[PDB]
RNA sequence: AAGUGUAGUAUCUGUUCUUAUCAGUUUAAUAUCUG
RNA sequence: CAGAUACUAACAC
């Protein structure tokens, strides 16, 4: 279950694990468009959090090529809660 | 087979046209937009001609353009509405000679589309937000500001959603350093398509409402709505602070209103017609576009008719409050 | 000759044979997509070039071995037994009002004239090799990356407005090569084994041939 | 708090065949009491043996640890006990 | 309060479309209008079969999949090294199969059922 | 047999019953039961 | 389902083409070309075609059944 | 079971082909290619 | 059960040959819950259909009455609890009105999971409490809750102020605002009063945000609190608005000017946790200030702040620093007012090893010191600390090294002067050779301090360099471990230029240590070297290439994942920037191992072992390497199969398509249906790989797809459909229409599978070719299934049909079909047939 | 001797229900369930 | 409805 609110100005993050990783498809496969967040989904202990697991967040999150060409980036807020 | 494209001539049509200084420079600017092409002019006001500074293909569809300026600013940003699902703010730059986008703020799905905003833009007068907005149901706000290194810098969305509501148009409202307020003219289309006699749909009126944007709890509050008595093709905003009574225009068939809120009482004024006009007699008229020109001492507003006829408009007030709405046919 | 090219208001196109001896005018092939054609020029006896309301250009073929000598009867989809193919689609990005097979130079190579409602004029001219061909490609590749639209739309996505964009290449962005910042020239023209100049060179070069 | 899989009894693969009842207990021994341990004399089983612990957290702490593990030229291959495995050869 | 397919064959421009099934729907004679227009295509035959899709295709011995002949003549399918020929399969000899035009679905038994043009490139 | 079979993709097929086998092993089961006795039958 | 515009198995006639033709007239207001060619077929005004377009969202194809 | 899977419960009827009773809603369907 | 005694008989019959020893309605609904908490899962899902919609036959009490004894049973299982709310909350929404009698009896038996700290009981708890809370008016709820709002136990006031914020979590915060207006001036009880200013709290800390459009009015059912003799309320109210400010931050200071003078009163007259909670208020709202509010607020905190400084309260101690980092941490305050006023007493009294002794002063005081430096600057704060690195408790040195771990790893060096440096170094140097146990904070910090300083430790490196290869020559495990990471994080200032001859002693050293009996040790050992082929050439390292790849080879089939993990990188980085100094036979024989790896439990160490099956094809040619993964499809091993698909594509990445292409048609022909599908999940990686690169060979595979698509096994066509989605989102605007709508004749047939994997990829590919095909294709496929008679074909064309819409709503305005206008409905589009 | 868990499919095995004459619930239709 | 078997998701450990 994806957020799927407005996206702010709020940068998705990625834990080491989950790193590569497309947020709404899992491909490895050409990082393309920096993934955003939702203010509420950046807030307080949520800082830096990853968008896919809720790690400590340590690489920026991004659709893949394929997610951008289908317009999958512009659903709103992607974290999984 | 296989074909290349060039343009020869480029569009010369005009859709939008809008008013600042892009160069920073005291000399006025005009950015047009020819639909598919964005084009900065200078107008030389020694020879009264009009050069071209700069063309830019901008491959998509320019839907909305407003100037604005931070307060305390000497430049003016382009703020672009388009098919693209992100509101891009532009900053002319005279040495380079290019518009470099300072920020785009994506939010939506590409295309013109029903529900994604991109058709109508305001901004606050003060430059502090901008609010971009669709035909139904989506309107989005977005608060502008500058950092410690004095560039501009950009909020997350506020939403203002309304469901089954359509816009006919927004402007943004001059209240000087109060919260700033937009001004839709809304109609919500519900009731039309829940009754079978259609009587709903003919007794459907079209509202004013105004938006404000708390900047302090950081939401926009649906603050107040009106029904009017006919429908508003457009509206222009009324100078305010200290520069007019602030308030709205709302330009509808025969007729040009002055309302704001709070003890203001309607003032509306019949747009007048030509002597001995040749056209039906069934056709109404209705304002198609507008300016307003600002002094240190007053304002007042040219508005065109369909038939071509500028009329001059201004308001007389009494302390805070419009008491009559003036027109002087002025050419055509 | 005997063939005659219907516009529909919206059915496309519709290939019809008038048969002399017989006085007969015989419905023969039809298009597979809905086009609201708004002009139609014949650019050799199979093919057709269609504008229509919503900003496109295509180039529709009848494919080889199309025969044009033709209850029981149902045809194809409902529509004719034989089918155009679409070879060529691009969103122009205004509505284009006539097309003109015509070199406007002389001594000139032909190229297809289209004008538009915003009062724009262009051309759609074919590439004479896979060498120019192949070039432009990767020009409009890399500048479709190294310099995305001014306004934030993807071009590829613009190209393809209403149809998957087929067989065209952007002269309009590749010449927005001039435009860039030195340094981007620089980078795009390492990424094609060229030097800007040469790449300039390219690109007025085809701009040269087909008309000024 | 451990999975299903985890078990007393560790099969290893990989063992020198010169390997001492003595090594065998200081190898594994480190992890905790010995049940016993019985180690491959055959053609077929040399070079695997069954190492059992009196208590299963013992051997999840060998087991993490001792697979790997250098003894020799080799590294130990431990697993815990699979029954339908360890009859495998029936 | 349906038409029956005798009243609904005659109140529509195109009854041949007309099937038995139509006249249950929430609107058949926009069902019936949707069938009839140009490049539509049918909705696939098996929704109303009992055995699911393809499910029926047993029983029956079929060959090895048949590569293109462009690969088949790369001679791989004998090795199992010449990266030139193997670079002009594909750049070179690739012909285009046989594809299907827009509309015509598959199913079970689909299986065993001035003359120059305009345009062209110049010869290299 | 004259109806056993190997499909395609390495299961097994009965010629008599239209069946699918994922082995070898499946076949006789489905040998020693109803339907197939009674196309037997 | 969150989206206006979609669709699902008990969608009338009524409702789908009220969608067509909500989706259309704004597909007019954004493209500039289709209005210019509008604006010129009926010989009016650009601001009053658009006008004319807002005034049709409202009940674009007569009442519901 | 197989009598009430393949619809033989039903017994439709066409006077074209002289009030003859497939007893199937497929035999029927076929039927109005075919000889009676 | 598992670690009972085990007879020698047990253990004897463990062993192979060859083994040397060294009413009715009640009982209805008792039949279906015994089918939900035990049985197969279809069982319990036909039992959870019965009991849901039944409850409308059973009514609240009864069903009530048994399900709640149930879920207080003391033995049941998270999971089965779960189930029991997933129950409950579905008869809660079919009960709705039929629950207000019983919500009381409900509600008590519910009240403590609001309290329990295990994280599920407890959001079950909240869940099970806001289905309630929908499911009954809120003026029920009132009337059930407003008896223990004035309970003497402060346990049961507790409770039902936590249940009163659920509550305000479903019904909103306008809905219980008069309730709380009311019970916040209830004069005839303070405990009432104060449950109010709790539920406000509450209602805060569970909010967070969604607070703001309403936080004027919550603080203003407060404020009064703040003012009253009850030094509770006072204290508590004071709790209740540092909630409140906390959820707001940073927005919101308007709505707390009625509170800031009755707390700056509280501030000068309180003493004890009393003024602990005043001075959190002040704490949380100062952050929300502009700067001249926020200097002055600073320094009207110091007169009193300064003074709890001298406070044995450990409550009182944790909140003076995190007042001290709100206030230094707040954007306006003067930078020269923290270093001349906060700092001395600060150090005096907080900076002394008696603050290392507790784990929860400890993490107070570094976390503060270090937001005192990001403010202040980090060398004023780091020469206050420095000296004691050479003090002797262990605990308190690594407090000190942790806290200049957490200010250089933010701040940087560049702060530092040249003897400060001297001063970290030595004492770094000392708490890294004189500790007893092996610690992970004083690897980090001695590598973070190099690593931040970076050139600047040229004059340091001989000595550096000769300490930690003299704690590599230790005998100890754990201690060489401990060297050989910092030899792995340090590798990045032994860039420099001068520093690659000692990193070459490094180098033979741990070849040495390649014999590592420890699998931990060795790990760290390659860990070392992974870093050292990165800094230096595979010429330039000392240990030959040639001479390595041998002793890599028993490493790589080592089985633990620490030394897995490590050789794997290692040799991979050899593999990828050193190909050419190893023979094609060695570099087969490490395929073969690689094969192994793919057995792996972790997909990092899979993930590293298909990009070196790919490494080693550049160097030694396709044809190999692809001959041995073609092999391995034949494994059973979906996990091993599936990676070995990933390196298929991975090699047809790195060497072109056209190499690897015909071979693995090849395999399609062989008839094993895991060889036939791992070739189509290839196919789909390879698509996914190559992007535009697919039109050169859309055309080659697609009468593979198409066999696939007519394929009886679901796989076949599931896989199929992957590969149609990717090579067509791969091959948009470059053509090849044509085949890609052939491919749609195949695909679209499968839109009636009902298998989730298969329609879910169905629905991929179609996704896919909406982009490539077009909207106005899609549409077409789509026309005649929307209003057919069956509701099955209707549900799955409108599913297609909103993926086109929403994707495409723009281009299918053009692509709508004619519809004829009806007598009483206008619907054709006037304007679009009009003629120029 | 490269193991186990989660979510979901498919295929053999052993069960796959005679009814008059209509109605209702249902479904595209049948079947199912209730008179 | 149960058992056996096969499989899917770069599923997780
Ligand atoms: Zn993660
Ligand atoms: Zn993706
Ligand atoms: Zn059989
Ligand atoms: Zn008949």
């Amino acid at each position: 279950i994806f957020c799927r609110k407005q996206a702010g100005v709020a940068i998705g993050r990625l834990c080491e694990k989950c790193d590569g990783k497309c947020v709404i498809c899992d491909s490895y496969v050409r990082p393309c468009t920096l993934v955003r967040i939702c203010d509420e989904c950046n807030y307080g202990s949520y800082q830096g959090r990853c968008v896919i697991c809720g790690g400590p967040g340590v690489s920026d999150a991004y659709y893949c090529k394929e997610c951008t060409i289908q317009e999958k980036d512009r659903d709103g807020c992607p974290k999984i809660v | 087979m296989f074909l290349y494209n060039l343009t020869l001539q480029r569009a010369t049509g005009i859709s939008f046209a809008i008013h600042g200084n892009f160069s920073g420079t005291k000399q006025q600017e005009i950015v047009v937009s020819r639909g598919k092409i964005l084009e900065l002019l200078r107008p030389d006001p020694n020879t009264g001609k009009v050069h071209t500074l700069l063309t830019v293909e901008v491959f998509g569809v320019i839907r909305s353009l407003m100037a604005f300026r931070l307060t305390g600013g000497t430049k003016d940003y382009i703020v672009v509405g388009s098919d693209s699902g992100r509101i891009v703010i532009l900053e002319y730059q005279p040495s380079k000679n290019m518009f470099e986008k300072i920020h785009q703020e994506t939010f939506g799905k590409s295309g013109c589309r029903r529900i994604v905003p991109g058709q109508f833009l305001a901004v606050d007068p003060k430059g502090r937000a901008v609010m971009i907005s669709a035909i139904e149901k989506q309107k989005l706000v977005y608060i502008l500001n500058r950092d410690a290194a004095a560039r501009l810098t950009i909020s997350s969305p506020l939403e203002a959603h309304k469901a089954n509501t359509l816009v006919y148009h927004v402007v943004g409202v001059d209240v000087g350093f109060e919260n700033p307020m937009f001004a839709c003219l809304e109609m919500d289309y519900e009731e039309a398509d829940n009754d079978p006699t259609g009587e709903a749909a003919a007794n459907t009126q079209q509202t004013l409402t105004f938006y404000e944007l708390d900047l302090g709890l950081n939401h926009v509050v649906r603050k107040y709505s009106e029904p009017l008595e006919e429908h508003g093709n457009f509206l222009i905003t009324v100078p305010g602070g200290s520069d007019g009574p602030s308030g709205v225009l709302i330009c509808s068939e025969n007729y040009i209103t002055y309302k704001n809120f709070g003890d203001q009482p309607d003032i509306r004024c019949p747009i007048p017609r030509r002597r001995n006009d040749l056209d039906d007699p069934e056709r109404g008229m209705i304002f198609v576009c507008s300016a307003t020109h600002k002094t240190k001492s007053m304002f007042f507003f040219l508005a065109q008719t369909e038939q071509g006829d500028i009329f001059k408009i201004t308001l007389e007030t009494d302390e805070d409050m419009v008491t009559e709405i003036r027109l002087k046919y002025f050419d055509t | 000759g005997h063939r005659v090219i219907v516009s529909d208001v919206q059915e496309s196109f519709i290939w019809v044979r008038y048969k002399r001896n017989e006085n007969q005018l015989i419905i023969f092939a039809d298009d597979t997509y809905p086009r609201w054609v708004t002009t139609a020029s014949l650019l050799d006896y199979d093919t057709v070039a269609g504008a229509d309301k919503f900003g496109n250009i295509c180039v529709v073929r009848l494919p080889p071995n199309t025969n044009d000598e033709v209850l029981w009867d149902r045809g194809l989809l409902n529509g004719a037994s034989q089918k155009a193919e679409v070879i060529m689609n691009y969103h122009v990005g205004e509505t284009v009002l006539s097309l003109q097979k015509t070199t406007l130079i002389p001594g000139g190579s032909e190229s297809l004239v289209y004008t538009t409602l915003s009062g724009g004029i262009g051309i759609l001219v074919p590439f004479t090799s896979h060498e120019d061909h192949d070039f432009f490609q990767h020009v409009e590749m890399h500048l479709r990356s190294e310099h995305p639209p001014l306004c934030g739309r993807d071009h590829l996505s613009f190209r393809s407005y209403y149809f998957p964009v087929k067989n065209v290449i952007d002269g309009d962005l590749c010449e927005q090569f001039n435009s860039m910042e030195p340094n981007k020239q620089k980078n795009v023209s390492e990424e094609l084994d060229r030097t800007p100049p040469e790449v300039s060179k390219k690109l007025e070069d085809i701009r040269t041939r087909y008309a000024f | 708090r451990l999975p299903p899989e985890v078990n007393r009894i560790l099969y290893i693969r990989n063992l020198p065949y010169k390997i001492t009842a003595e090594e065998m207990y200081d190898i594994f021994g480190k992890y905790g009491p010995i049940r016993q341990i019985r180690v491959g004399n055959t053609p077929e089983t040399r070079g695997t043996a069954y190492v059992v612990y009196e208590d299963i957290f013992d051997a999840k702490n060998a087991c993490d640890h001792l697979s790997g593990f250098n003894v020799c030229n080799r590294y130990l291959v431990v697993l815990y006990y699979n029954a339908n495995r360890a009859f495998q050869k029936m | 309060n349906r038409f029956t397919v005798a009243e609904l064959k005659q109140l529509v421009a195109r009854p041949d479309v007309v099937e038995m099934h139509d006249v249950t729907a929430q609107d058949p004679k926009l069902l019936v209008h949707l069938k009839a227009t140009r490049n539509s295509v049918p909705v696939p035959r098996h929704w109303c079969f009992k055995r699911k899709y393809l499910q029926g295709k047993r029983g029956i011995e079929k060959p090895p999949f048949e590569l293109p002949d462009f690969i088949k003549r790369t001679g791989i399918q004998e090795m199992r090294i010449d990266y030139q020929k193997l670079h002009d399969a594909f750049f070179k000899w690739q012909t285009k199969p046989k594809l299907t035009i827009h509309g015509d679905l598959y199913y079970e038994g689909k299986e065993f059922e001035d003359r120059t043009p305009w345009g062209e490139l110049e010869p290299s | 047999d004259p109806y056993f079979m190997k499909n395609h993709l390495g299961s097994y097929e009965c010629k008599l019953c239209l069946t699918l086998h994922n082995n070898e092993g499946s076949y006789l089961a489905h040998t020693q039961g109803k339907k197939h006795q009674t196309n037997l039958a | 389902s969150k989206y206006i515009g979609t669709g699902h198995a008990d969608t009338t006639k009524w409702e789908w083409l009220v969608n067509q033709h909500r989706d259309s007239y704004c597909s007019y207001m954004g493209h500039f070309d289709l209005l210019n060619y509008f604006a010129i077929a009926e010989n009016e005004s650009k601001a009053r075609v658009r006008f004319n377009l807002m005034e049709k969202m409202l009940q674009p194809c007569g009442p519901p059944a | 079971w197989l009598y009430k899977l393949h619809g033989l419960n039903i017994n439709y009827n066409c006077e074209i082909c002289g009030n003859y009773t497939y007893r199937g809603p497929k035999a029927f369907q076929r039927h109005f290619a075919e000889w009676r | 059960e598992r670690n009972r005694p085990l007879s020698d008989e047990e253990l004897d019959a463990m062993f192979p040959e060859g083994y040397k020893v060294l009413e009715q309605k009640e009982r209805k609904i008792m039949k279906l819950l015994l089918k939900i908490k035990n049985g197969t899962p279809p069982m319990r899902k036909a039992a959870l259909r019965q009991i849901t919609d039944k409850a409308r036959e059973f009514g609240a009490g009864p069903l009530f009455n048994q399900i709640l004894p149930l879920l207080m049973s003391p033995t049941l299982e998270d999971q089965e609890r779960h189930l029991l709310v997933k129950v409950i909350d579905r008869i809660l929404y079919k009960l709705d009105d039929l629950v207000r009698p019983y919500v009381h009896k409900i509600l008590v038996v519910i009240e403590p999971l609001l309290i329990d700290e295990d994280y599920y009981a407890r959001v079950e708890g909240r869940e099970i409490i806001s289905n309630l809370a929908k499911a009954a008016g809120l003026a029920t709820m009132i009337s059930t809750m407003r008896p223990d709002i004035d309970n003497m136990d402060e346990y049961v006031r507790n409770t039902t102020a936590r249940a009163f914020a659920v509550v305000a979590s479903a019904l909103g915060i306008p809905s219980l605002l008069p309730f709380l207006k009311a019970v916040c001036k209830s004069k005839k009880s303070w405990q009432a009063r104060h449950t109010g200013i709790k539920i406000v709290q509450q209602i805060a800390i569970l909010m967070g945000c969604a607070i703001l459009p309403h936080l004027r009015s919550l603080v203003e059912i407060i404020e009064h609190g703040l003012v009253d003799e009850q030094q509770k309320v006072r204290t508590i109210s004071a709790l209740a608005i540092a909630a409140l400010a906390e959820a707001a931050t940073p927005y919101g200071i308007e709505s707390f000017d009625s509170v800031l003078k009755p707390l700056w009163k509280g501030i000068r007259q309180h003493r004890g946790k009393g003024l602990a909670a005043f001075l959190k208020a002040i704490g949380y709202l100062i952050p929300l200030m502009d700067a001249e509010y926020a200097n002055y607020y600073t320094r009207e905190v110091m007169l009193i702040l300064i003074r709890e400084f001298q406070s044995p309260d450990e409550e009182m101690k944790k909140i003076v620093l995190k007042v001290v980092k709100q206030c230094c941490g707040t954007d306006g305050v003067e930078a020269n007012y923290i270093k001349t006023e906060i700092l001395p007493p600060f150090f005096k009294h907080f900076w002394q090893h008696r603050m290392a002794l507790d784990r929860r002063n400890y993490r107070q005081l570094v976390d503060t010191t270090v937001e005192l430096a990001n403010k202040v600057g980090a060398a004023e704060i780091i020469s206050r600390i420095v000296d004691d690195l050479k003090d002797e408790a262990e605990q308190y040195r690594k407090m000190v090294m942790e806290t200049i771990e957490k200010i250089m790893g933010n701040l940087g060096a560049a702060d530092i002067d040249h003897k400060l440096e001297e001063q970290l170094i030595d004492g770094i140097l000392y708490a890294f050779q004189e500790q007893t146990t092996e610690d992970s904070v004083m690897l980090n910090g001695f590598g973070t301090v190099v690593n931040a300083l970076g050139k600047r430790v040229k004059p340091y490196l001989p000595q550096i360099c000769g300490t930690v290869l003299w704690r590599l020559n230790n005998k100890s495990a754990k201690v060489r471990q401990q060297a050989a990471d910092l030899i792995s994080r340090t590798a990045v200032v032994m860039k420099t230029c001068q520093e690659e001859k000692l990193m070459g002693h490094l180098g033979v050293v741990l070849y040495e240590y390649l014999g590592e009996e420890y699998p931990e040790v060795l790990g760290s050992i390659l860990g070392a070297l992974k870093a050292i082929v990165n800094v230096i050439g595979m010429h330039k390292m000392t240990p030959p290439i040639k001479d390595l790849l041998p002793r890599l080879t028993p490493i790589l089939k080592n089985r633990h994942e620490k030394v897995q993990e490590n050789c794997i990188d290692l040799v991979g980085r050899i593999a990828d920037r050193g190909a050419e100094y190893v023979s094609a036979r060695e570099w087969m024989r490490i395929c073969f191992e690689l094969l192994e790896l793919l057995k792996a439990h972790k997909k990092a160490i899979r993930r590293a072992t298909v990009n070196t099956f790919g490494y080693i094809a550049k160097a030694i040619g396709p044809h190999d390497v692809l001959a041995t993964l073609l092999n391995n499809l034949k494994v059973q091993e979906r996990q091993n199969r599936v990676c070995t698909t990933v390196a298929i594509a991975i090699v047809a990445e790195t060497c072109s398509p056209f190499t690897v292409l015909p071979a693995l048609m090849n395999e399609y022909r062989v008839p094993e249906l895991n060889v036939q599908n791992g070739v189509l999940k290839s196919l789909s990686f390879l698509f996914e790989y190559i992007g535009e690169m697919g039109k050169d060979y859309i055309y080659a595979v697609t009468p593979l797809l198409e066999d696939a698509l007519m394929d009886r096994d679901l796989v076949h066509r599931q896989t199929a459909s992957a590969v149609v989605q990717h090579m067509s989102l791969g091959v948009y605007g470059f053509g090849c229409e044509d085949s890609l709508n052939h491919l749609l004749n195949y695909v679209w047939p499968n839109v009636f599978e009902t298998s989730p994997h298969v329609i879910q990829a169905v629905m991929g590919a179609l996704e896919g070719l909406r982009v490539a095909i077009g909207p106005c294709r899609m549409l077409q496929y789509c026309l005649q299934g929307l209003f057919h008679p069956a509701r099955k074909v209707r549900d799955v064309y409108w599913k297609i049909y909103n993926s086109i819409y929403i994707g495409s709503q723009d281009a299918l305005i053009a692509h709508y079909p004619r519809i004829y206008n009806d007598d009483k409905n206008t619907y054709i589009r006037y304007e679009l047939d009009y003629i120029l």
